[PDB]
């Protein structure tokens, strides 16, 4: 596709060093091209006489012309990839700016493999299309169209031959830009396709080492990509090496050598007057080449303009949606969820109608059968999915209306998959708090029994960790239950925390536990039912609705969905 | 890019490697002799009789043609010889992956891999057009430019040759010149690569933290830091540019003065002085060719040294044993083991011994990071010990073929993992030649069949890039599911039901226990409803089986495993 449309919205802060850099190319070539026309008046001036007083200030100004026109040739291409690489930052830190706040469900559909790729290779294939698109394509034109003007004056019988490469040129030219259009799209699909398989072929590793089948989809993925390539370099670098043998100055010299020479040889011409020819007839083939080599490139930067601007315009969680107003009812740091109701996909529902409310100083337990609509509940509380129906406020203003910077120093989270960053250990337990200075980190893992392990790494809370190089599973979520200590938040929402925690170490970290949240709000979703004995209210959520809530000695002593979930382990 | 991409051509092809170098080196003679033979053209073409420039003519034409030849060959065989290394170096990366060492992939071997897996397209079959055709096309030129010129005249021989020394100079500065800044914006670029998967991958909790916004991102200033080092790198490039255009004007002065000498002399006419200055613009033209051909050699020089860096790690060690018709339900045992990992504390385990008996449960208790996923990893075949041996059936797990030592064990890991797809897709990533009698009994033994009966679209749900697209639960089961569809003769379970709820758990451990297939199992678990089957504990503590047994003489004997569970 030929289109510019979504491909001119982009790139439009770059309105003005487009054509002040089309009318400094088209400027620049003509002082590439003055060289070539003192040598011209030279060769000429020889023929005749000219004592040497005349032939100095000609060959002296031929050696400094090109040297200048090589020299303030190079300082436009610096000037072009400067305020390049100036806005490809500018505009991948407005990506990684607007997909900070798009809800959780874009994420989950492209992946990490096509979100990279978004990111890094989309504003890279906007090179050629910003730096040297407009310069190759304002020298191809006013070189050739100029060089072959003024040939056609001093001969049109030998300049009439010149334009033999040139047809052939605009074929081989054209059936190229036709040929490959659908593959040009279609190699972004392999891209994105291909960083998808990297990604899952390393991270999965301890997989394919065991059932070593799980690999077949990437080694049939990679057969069909080397066969695409195959098939499509074969057939293009042949008709990109036609287009340079056309095009070549070995070509237009023959060309010019010959049918000159039958010219004189009969005495049609003078010999005279070839050499305007053999010193200018041969520049213009880099100027054609270098825009013929220059398509895929220009039709890559539209394909990636135009993805960079499907996703800069779309839907974002927006932080002002619908309050009621800040007051009147609930004190602060009490969530309440009324009638909720969400799906991750448009038809099917995972959520239905929960009203549930938490009070301030009171611990809640949402318990429930597997993939029922807990950590989605959780979830959609931490403004990630921006419910569908109902509202959800915490502290009496809705969570549509907090400004994700004020949201989330009300309510911490302790997720369920323990995932920490690339950095040492005390830059994963002040996550939240980077600064918290350097005995609050200590505290912090004190609390949540993880300090002594800790201080036994090879150099201590300064050993780069990063992902699962360290901290066996079952203490690589007790350095994020610290990094949710660390960072008190008036409402703490605790997932399935104690999962892979023995019950002589997870028994130390529910009671430093229950004394630091003896005034804060918590909701403890768990799946061992005797830890959570002692809970103010437990709430069963079974196919995303609530069935039963009580204190459990209500629960197991009247009716049922507990007291056979609480019998089935005792 | 010499002596380097050598090395990856295969030998099959050095038949048709040293047949190409010499199709260039016809194709810039051809190129060389049509150049100067322009001399003795313009030189009859000015004289008194023009009519003997038609015998100049026949072999300007020949020279011509064979220059066509030649390079439409090159060009043709060219690619013949990228389609047959990318071939190669993926298919010999994607070959030696699975063997390296667990312990080589580090934080950054890890991003050279993915970048050479990745990143390694449509560069590996365009550079050996691209790059080296014209790079020493344009390197020949100028040499053989003037020995052509030497016959007309020494002279202009030897001051020709005196340029080519002035060209590779220049190319070694300029390659000299911005060689670590480049390496600094190569090392950038792939720490903005990473923290950008980082960001993409762990994004709820960077939200949660408020780490998102690129003031304060982990990931802005990896951008900052990029940005700094590509301004760098494009500002030392320049001196290049500049070397290369001195080296330009002062081989034109040489060639120039030494033409303007010999024509003042009386050795060359003036007719034949015009035809060397479109000799010498043509031997100039090289000296512009290589300045674009500068940047992309030091790309090519990178990314092949991260090719030729994933290709020398350092394989696991395998001897060439194999089964007797697979196992039969075996014997593991642990011979004085001893295991540390590669960068850490001290040894997890040292001297542990014990020995498993066939076709019976076995449980593995114990503290958090007491030493039992590496037990389990050590048993299936993950880790090679650091001192002692492990002996499946009898054979040392070690001097087995590579092959024939991940076919014995099936893991239910930790941290469950499925690959994108389907659901049945992962299921069958086990054993994809199964049936559907024992997929049924795989999914059903799982309890995942009701997962499917629950799903809009089940056995064909996709399931995100990890288990995204699942609960924490469904991933487990369905991870449970995988491992059970495979007929080797061990079962290794991780803790396996963390996230199952209290009647999903008893319904899986009942079916798990109850599997038709004798195996050898072994579980490791931290509930105590969970195991309820093994004959066997063992309670593993910091590195050392404190005491093992029968979980129905364990707690009547007042010791670790009594007093495990009461608080
Ligand atoms: N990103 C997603 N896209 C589509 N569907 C999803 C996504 N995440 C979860 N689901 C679906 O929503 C349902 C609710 O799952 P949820 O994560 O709430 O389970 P859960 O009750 O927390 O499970 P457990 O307690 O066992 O961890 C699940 O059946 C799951 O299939
Ligand atoms: N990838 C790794 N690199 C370096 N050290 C590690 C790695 N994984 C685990 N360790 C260390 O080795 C020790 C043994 O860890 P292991 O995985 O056996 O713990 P675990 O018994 O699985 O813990 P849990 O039972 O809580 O999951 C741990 O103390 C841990 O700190
Ligand atoms: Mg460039
Ligand atoms: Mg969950
Ligand atoms: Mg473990």
């Amino acid at each position: 596709s030929w289109r510019a449309q979504a491909a001119s919205r982009l790139l439009a802060p770059l309105k003005l060093p487009l054509v002040l850099s089309g009318v400094l190319a088209a400027l620049v070539t003509l002082a590439q091209l003055a060289p070539f026309v003192l040598l011209v008046e030279l060769s000429r001036l020889l023929v005749s006489g000219a004592g040497a007083h005349r032939l100095f200030t000609v060959g002296f100004a031929a050696v400094g012309l090109l040297g200048t026109g090589a020299l303030l040739a190079a300082a436009l291409t610096l000037w072009l990839h400067v305020i390049d690489a100036r806005f490809a930052r500018a505009l991948r830190l407005r990506l990684l700016s607007k997909l900070s706040r798009l809800p959780l469900g874009w994420f989950t559909s492209r992946g990490s493999g096509s979100i990279k790729k978004l990111v890094t290779d989309d504003t890279l294939a906007l090179h050629y299309l910003v730096t040297h698109a407009v310069p190759d394509a304002v020298a191809a034109v006013v070189a050739p169209v100029g060089v072959l003007v003024y040939l056609f004056v001093v001969d049109w019988r030998v300049a009439l031959v010149l334009f033999g490469p040139v047809l052939v040129y605009l074929t081989i030219t054209s059936s190229l830009t036709i040929q490959s259009g659908p593959r040009i799209v279609q190699a972004q699909r392999w891209a994105e396709k291909m960083n998808g398989e990297a990604g899952s072929y390393l991270e999965g590793q301890p997989v394919i080492r065991v059932f070593g089948a799980a690999s077949s989809s990437f080694r049939r993925r990679l057969d069909e990509y080397i066969g695409f390539l195959v098939a499509w370099q074969r057939p293009l670098a042949g008709k990109k090496t036609l287009m340079d043998l056309a095009t070549r100055p070995a070509t237009f010299l023959w060309l010019i050598a010959a049918t000159g020479t039958l010219l004189v040889a009969t005495h049609r011409m003078d010999p005279v007057n070839l050499l305007p020819f053999m010193f200018l007839g041969t520049t213009f083939g880099a100027r054609l080449l270098g825009i013929a080599y220059g398509l895929g490139g220009l039709r890559t930067g539209l394909l990636a303009a135009r993805h960079l601007q499907v996703t800069l315009d779309e839907t974002e969680l927006a932080v002002r949606e619908h309050p009621r107003e800040p007051l009147d009812g609930e004190a602060p740091a009490t969530v309440v969820f009324d009638h909720v109701t969400f799906g991750y996909r448009p038809g099917v529902p995972v959520i239905q109608d929960v009203s549930l409310t938490l009070r301030p100083g009171t611990v809640t337990a949402l318990v429930g059968p597997s993939g029922s609509g807990k950590s989605t509940l959780a979830t959609l509380l931490a403004r990630f999915h921006d419910v569908e129906r109902g509202a959800i406020r915490v502290g009496g203003q809705d969570i549509r209306s907090l400004a994700a910077d004020e949201l989330y120093t009300r309510v911490g989270f302790v997720l369920q998959e323990a995932q920490l960053v690339h950095g040492t250990a005390a830059e994963n337990i002040a996550l939240a708090v980077p600064d918290a200075p350097a005995e609050q980190v200590q505290v912090a893992a004190r609390e949540a029994q993880i300090h002594d392990r800790v201080l036994r790494l090879p150099d201590g809370y300064d050993t780069v960790l990063g992902a699962n190089s360290g901290l066996s599973g079952g203490e690589r979520q007790r350095l994020t239950i610290a990094r949710a200590i660390l960072g008190d938040t008036p409402v703490l929402i605790l997932d399935q925390a104690t999962a892979f925690a023995d019950p002589e170490s997870e028994y130390l970290v529910q009671q430093a536990l229950n004394r630091l949240t003896r005034d804060r709000t918590v909701l403890v979703i768990a799946h061992r039912l005797h830890t959570i004995t002692r809970a103010d209210q437990i709430v069963v959520l079974d196919h995303g609705r609530i069935v039963e809530r009580g204190t459990h000695e209500e629960l197991l002593a009247a009716g049922g969905r507990y007291c056979r979930l609480w019998d089935t382990g005792q | 890019m010499i002596r380097t991409w050598i090395a990856l051509v295969p030998n099959d092809h050095r038949a048709r490697l040293i047949g190409f170098a010499l199709l260039a080196f016809c194709s810039v003679v051809a190129r060389a002799v049509g150049t100067v033979l322009l001399v003795p053209l313009m030189a009859a073409l000015f004289g008194e009789a023009p009519q003997r420039a038609w015998l100049w003519l026949g072999w300007l034409s020949a020279a011509t043609v064979a220059g066509w030849v030649l390079d439409a060959v090159t060009a043709r065989i060219g690619i013949e010889l990228g389609f047959a290394v990318l071939n190669h170096t993926q298919h010999d990366v994607a070959d030696r992956l699975p063997v390296v060492r667990l312990d080589w992939f580090t934080a950054e071997n890890t991003a050279t891999a993915r970048q050479a897996i990745a990143a390694t397209g449509p560069e590996l079959v365009g550079l050996v057009v691209n790059l080296v055709t014209p790079l020493t096309s344009a390197i020949l030129l100028p040499a053989v430019i003037a020995l052509a010129l030497l016959p007309i005249s020494w002279q202009l021989g030897v001051a020709a040759l005196a340029g080519v020394p002035l060209l590779l100079g220049a190319l070694w500065a300029s390659a000299a010149f911005a060689r670590r800044a480049d390496t600094a914006a190569d090392k950038a670029n792939t720490a903005l690569t990473e923290r950008i998967i980082e960001f993409a991958r762990t994004q709820q909790a960077l939200r949660a933290a408020r780490r998102v916004e690129p003031a304060r991102s982990l990931v802005g200033n990896a951008l900052a830091s990029q940005h700094t080092a590509t301004m760098r790198l494009l500002g030392m490039q320049i001196p290049g540019q500049l070397l290369f255009s001195i080296a330009s004007q002062l081989a034109l002065i040489v060639l120039a003065g030494t033409t303007a000498a010999l024509t003042i002399t009386g050795t060359l006419t003036v007719p034949e002085a015009i035809a060397l200055i479109v000799v010498m613009v043509r031997y100039l033209e090289p000296f512009t060719a290589v300045s674009e051909l500068a940047p992309a050699l030091e790309s090519t020089r990178a990314t092949l040294g991260r090719i030729g860096s994933v290709l020398t790690a350092p394989v696991m060690v395998a001897g060439s044993g194999t089964w007797r018709d697979g196992a039969v339900v075996p014997r593991i045992e642990f011979d004085d083991v001893a295991f540390g990992y590669d960068g850490g504390s001290g040894p997890v385990l040292d001297g542990v011994s014990f020995c498993l008996q066939p076709g019976t449960t076995t449980a593995i208790v114990g503290p958090s990071g007491c030493g039992k996923s590496t037990i389990l990893a050590l048993i299936a075949g993950l880790h090679q010990p650091t001192r002692g041996r492990v002996l499946i059936d009898g054979t040392d797990v070690a001097t087995l073929d590579a092959r024939a030592q991940q076919a014995v064990c099936s893991v239910v890991f930790q941290h469950p993992y499925l690959f994108h797809g389907t659901i049945r897709d992962n299921v069958f990533a086990a054993d994809p030649g199964a049936s559907d009698d024992q997929f049924a009994q795989a999914v059903r033994l799982a309890r995942v069949d009701e997962l499917i009966a629950r799903l809009p679209d089940g056995a064909n749900t996709i399931v995100g890039e990890a288990g995204s697209a699942l609960s924490g639960g469904e991933r487990q089961r369905v991870s449970i599911a995988r491992a059970l569809l495979k007929a080797a003769p061990v079962l290794l379970v991780d803790q396996a039901t963390s996230a199952l709820d209290a009647e999903n758990e008893a319904a899986v451990v009942d079916a798990l226990a109850a599997d038709p297939r004798s195996r050898t199992r072994v579980i490791v678990a931290h509930r105590l409803a969970s195991i309820r089957h093994a004959d066997r504990v063992l309670f593993v503590d910091d590195g050392r089986v404190v005491e093992d047994g029968s979980i129905s003489e364990l707690l009547t004997a007042g010791g670790r495993f009594s007093q495990f569970w009461r608080q």
